[PDB]
């Protein structure tokens, strides 16, 4: 019924990847850092005990 | 096409590896906008 | 009007086509992987085996 | 012609180092524009 021809829906865009515009969020690369952050954490205790 | 675009459009195409594609299937065709200069050599 | 002079037209307009895309091959394909490199994916499949081998999990830091 | 401009132009016209070039293939020829100086040694 709208007379906008557009959809409800909005998206909010964030950073869109290159390759295949999916769309990605600040997270990844600071992601592949913090398990990086675990790993080296967790190694350095037990070599600790 | 060069790989960049044609890359993207058979991504979007295979969908994944292996997948079990049903009878209706998105149908999508290139069109080439071309705009060039030819001289004239008006007489004036 | 396509048939007498068109389709000559088309083939001449589709050779300049394949020449710009050949000629600029390299070049297009730098600046996608330049466009890969921006979005935290800098590491090549070799290079990324070889480090999964090792059993390490390949990291960026971009 | 030196090694630049004959450089670039043999670049664009050679495309890549083995390709099929069509019969349909754009003619590029060289026109030089040569400004001299000559003494007139004019009366006056």
């Amino acid at each position: 019924p709208f007379r906008h021809n557009r959809f409800s829906l909005t998206p909010i865009w964030g950073f869109r990847r290159g390759r295949d515009n999916l769309p990605y969020g600040v997270i990844r690369w600071m992601r592949d850092i913090q398990d990086d952050i675990n790993k080296r954490a967790s190694k350095a205790l037990y070599i600790l005990s | 096409g060069d790989e960049a675009m044609d890359w993207a459009e058979f991504d979007r195409d295979t969908y994944s590896q292996s997948r079990t594609v049903s009878t209706h299937k998105r149908q999508r065709v290139r069109l080439i906008e071309c705009w060039y200069r030819k001289p004239m050599r008006a007489t004036k | 009007l396509d048939s007498e002079e068109m389709k000559e037209l088309h083939r001449r307009l589709r050779s300049y086509l394949h020449q710009e895309l050949d000629r600029q091959a390299e070049n297009r394909f730098q600046m996608a992987v330049d466009e890969d490199y921006y979005d935290s994916i800098q590491w090549t499949e070799a290079d990324a085996q070889v480090l999964k081998e090792r059993g390490q999990a390949p990291l960026v830091f971009n």
